[PDB]
């Protein structure tokens, strides 16, 4: 039983040192070859770590591996972050029963400019579509610096996670990104609940807007 | 295709004799990565015979497969299993990491190391006493200068080709007295009658018109000969059918010639044969 | 150098089976010290591992996708094909073939990777999307685009005014969704002739929708 | 391939003619192109060549011991036996029988060797060991065990407390054994230190207080 956990994104100032951990909260980690990979949008991922304590020859010498905290929680220590290091990362490990477990998405970015707040805009749930027996919601995101953000929905008395769709962010003219979120609901739930809210998770902040009938 | 496989230090020894050796099952079970023969070509196994065939099965690593050969040096090829230089046979080995491994470490397979003398070809040592390596030996208890001779294999998943468990089968061929009785299949063909076919029923090489016969033989008789010691009847070993062996065709052709002094047109004469068995008037 | 050739369709019907192939070019697939694996990339999610296959075919498949994914190597043509059934909106992801080194150490160091085939799954054909206006509360007006399959579908306003647009996402209904928004100085200007327009390339159909 | 194997007595009385043997398997001693030699090696010293014997009666010896050794041969059993007369206490060594190639236009390497048997020479048959301490004068101290017939002897410190030097066959035909410990300071001398030995082949245990 081997499992991992990856944060959404980590960002720091240039020339600093960051740490991204694979979080082996299940099973042993130090008994396998921990691997890290690098992927750009569109192309296939590439190797950035070949051995637990050794880097491959096809990558610049700016990475160091933290295999164990003496109990668990393997990590990766990257020194000398620059603009060319901005890419996606994925943890790679194996279970003792030949079960390969990829950690997940991990985006590293450099804070070359101040982190702008994401703009959020809500709208009524398309009263015409309500007449069409549908109550799908829509949320708008724009003007945020990170390449990807996670979206969450909140109802009047409980959070909403089921039926949530998130669009792939796209770069604007000002080197910023914009995305969108959609929530599928029934007209009875919209008429019963008091209101709903859309919040956008940012690297150090959160912008949230509300909508009510 | 057995389930339980013997260790390398106690390899299996199964005498195979008095049977037909259909080697197609060997090619059908696995892609035979390490298939390499030393006495016979890898395709003529079905065209010859042997007296006794010994199958030796054991599990080793992927890099130790190169040690199974006539004349070698290594952990297995010196203290576990050695082939003689006159080895005439084939070596079959394939990957077996899907069954011979476990996450906690498979311990039922071990290999002997640090033996005081190299084993002779085709030798098996069942003793497992401690290895005395000093003039001040232990009191029978393992420890300093009394190290254990058997070391367990590191069979575990996610391992590489260098350490994954590989099941190896060694087919040694032997020739001695009591002539060969275990050969490969000959792939008998369908019977053809009323044609000048060559027949080889149980080695009876010949040629003749195989026609249905009414000369009923005895249950223990297979061939038939005339006064001239010439075989003229044979039974199909697949059934009780009997076929007469008649001489197909032979006879001196005489060319009737009226003489070139008068004309050039000539004729031929096929003596002793019908006109229906020869290639206007 | 060695490259990985790929082939296979990217559009199938739901609740069916799909078989994708991938051939190693510039070398030989029967070379030892290497496995052969297929890798999935779910949309919006991270990286997902399917399984690797040795030249002997030990069939190391994923435990969560048991009896649903399968790949078999065929060294006779130096190619290996991935197959799976019950394809639907559940995954609708991209698959990548790749090789990995097992040269003594544990399985690691994926050195060669494939191009990738977008496995899109849909039940309905190329049809026009539905447009719904957005009522106002500086105010804003917009239109909601829903249930459109094909990719070449754009949203505009007044046929040339484009105001901002947002990307799409493949929702649970197996179809994408778009949205647009324009800005107005006040909510009293909602009676103007703001017309949000959409188009459908596979049918050359243009739909207009006024947002009062 | 060809391999050899030695066999014979392990301990004999002095001044008696020694005669080992060597079994040839995988090869024929009746074959030409190869000599058949015996190589002795004292414990911790170099190889001392004794002599090689061709199949055609040509027997060679080392000039230092020619008047003692006389190699024989047996073509029927593929064996050859080295006969060494007038053995001494200094002749104890590991005798290896090895084939030497004579086909490369000159005599050449000993391509194949045996396993070697370490023979010993002793005039007695049973004698109990004698213990003697090694009094000290950071410190070190130990005990000395000598004058015992059999080779295997186990020595222990305080029946479990924490080196035992290997045995050595002296001129009198008896072995000797030593043991020593070390302490970081002379203050450790207040503790108890008893040096005991284990003599299995005679069931003997000796105690000696050391300080
Ligand atoms: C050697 O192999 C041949 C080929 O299988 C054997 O011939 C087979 O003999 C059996 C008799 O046990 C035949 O079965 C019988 O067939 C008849 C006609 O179809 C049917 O009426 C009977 O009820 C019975 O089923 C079989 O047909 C026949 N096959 C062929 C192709 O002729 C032969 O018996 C074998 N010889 C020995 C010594 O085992
Ligand atoms: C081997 O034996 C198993 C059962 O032990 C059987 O299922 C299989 O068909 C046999 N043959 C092969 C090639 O695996
Ligand atoms: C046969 O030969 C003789 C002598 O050469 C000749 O005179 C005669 O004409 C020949 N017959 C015919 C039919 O030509
Ligand atoms: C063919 O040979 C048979 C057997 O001798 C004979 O009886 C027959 O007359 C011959 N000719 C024909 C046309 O059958």
């Amino acid at each position: 039983e081997f499992m991992l956990t990856q944060p959404h994104s980590v960002s720091e100032s240039p020339e600093m040192t960051v740490t991204i951990s694979c979080t082996g909260s299940s099973g042993s980690i130090a008994d396998n070859y921990v691997q890290w990979y690098q992927q750009r949008p569109g192309s296939a991922p590439t190797t950035v770590i070949y051995e637990n304590y050794q880097r491959p020859s096809g990558v610049p010498n700016r990475f160091s591996g933290s295999i164990d905290s003496s109990s668990n929680s393997a990590s990766l220590t990257i020194s000398g972050l620059k603009t060319e290091d901005e890419a996606d990362y994925y943890c790679q490990s194996y279970d003792n029963s030949n079960v390969a477990v990829f950690g997940g998405g991990t985006q590293l970015t450099v804070l070359g400019q101040p982190k702008a707040a994401p703009s959020v805009t809500l709208f009524p749930p398309s009263s015409e579509e309500l007449q069409a027996n549908k109550a799908t919601l829509v949320c708008l995101i724009s003007d945020f610096y990170p390449g990807a953000v996670t979206v969450a929905w909140k109802a009047d008395s409980s959070p909403v996670k089921a039926g949530v769709e998130t669009t792939t962010p796209s770069k604007q003219s000002n080197n910023k990104y914009a995305a969108s979120s959609y929530l599928s609901l029934t007209p009875e739930q919209w008429k019963s609940h008091r209101s709903y809210s859309c919040q956008v998770t940012h690297e150090g902040s959160t912008v949230e807007k509300t909508v009510a009938p | 295709n057995a389930t339980t496989f013997a260790s390398v230090y106690a390899w299996n020894r199964k005498r195979i004799s008095n049977c037909v050796a259909d080697y197609s099952v060997i090619y059908n079970f696995a892609p035979f990565f390490a298939f390499k023969c030393y006495g016979v070509s890898p395709t003529k196994l079905n065209d010859l015979c042997f007296t006794n065939v010994y199958a030796d099965s054991f599990v080793i690593r992927g890099n130790e497969v190169s040690q199974i050969a006539p004349g070698q040096t290594g952990n297995i090829a010196d203290y576990n299993y050695k082939l003689p230089d006159d080895f005439t046979g084939c070596v079959i080995a394939w990957n077996s990491n899907k069954l011979d491994s476990k996450p906690s470490g498979n311990y039922n397979y071990l290999y002997r190391l640090l033996r005081k003398s190299k084993l002779k070809p085709f030798e098996r040592d069942i003793s497992t006493e401690i290895y005395q390596a000093g003039n001040k030996p232990c009191n029978g208890v393992a420890g300093p200068n009394c190290y254990s001779p058997l070391q367990s294999y590191g069979f575990r998943p996610t391992y590489g080709v260098g350490h994954q468990p590989y099941r190896v089968v060694v087919l040694s061929f032997e020739l001695l007295h009591a002539p060969a009785t275990v050969c490969g299949p000959k792939k008998s063909t369908n019977l053809v009658k009323n044609k000048c076919v060559n027949f080889n029923f149980n080695g009876l090489t010949g040629t003749g018109v195989l026609t249905e016969s009414n000369k009923k033989f005895l249950p223990f008789q297979q061939f038939g000969r005339d006064i001239a010691d010439t075989t003229d009847a044979v039974r199909d070993p697949q059934t009780l059918e009997i076929l007469d062996i008649t001489p197909c065709s032979f006879g001196g052709v005489s060319v009737i010639t009226p003489g070139t002094n008068t004309s050039n047109q000539v004729a031929v004469l096929y003596q002793g044969v019908n006109c229906t068995e020869v290639p206007s008037n | 150098q060695v490259q990985l050739q790929e082939s296979g369709p990217g559009l199938v019907r739901p609740s069916q089976t799909l078989s994708l192939t991938c051939t190693v070019s510039g070398g030989s697939v029967r070379n030892e010290y290497y496995y052969w694996s297929w890798i999935r990339q779910p949309p919006g999610q991270g990286l997902e591992w399917i399984g690797y296959m040795h030249n002997s075919g030990n069939t190391y498949y994923n435990p969560s996708l048991k009896s649903r994914v399968a790949i078999s190597v065929d060294m006779s043509k130096n190619q290996f094909s991935l197959k799976l059934s019950s394809v639907t909106v559940a995954d609708t992801a991209v698959y990548y073939c790749a090789r990995v080194d097992v040269g003594g150490t544990l399985v690691s160091t994926f050195d060669h990777w494939g191009q990738g085939i977008l496995v899109t799954v849909s039940s309905a054909s190329t049809k026009g999307p539905s447009v719904f206006p957005l009522a106002p509360s500086t105010a804003a007006l917009g239109c909601l685009v829903k249930d459109y399959f094909p990719e070449p579908v754009t949203v505009s306003w007044n046929s040339g005014a484009l105001v901002h647009t947002f990307p799409a996402v493949l929702q649970s209904s197996g179809l994408y969704s778009l949205s647009s928004v324009v800005t107005v100085p006040s909510s009293s200007l909602g009676t103007q002739t703001y017309i949000c327009n959409v188009n459908h390339k596979p049918s050359n159909t243009k739909v207009d929708k006024r947002v009062e």
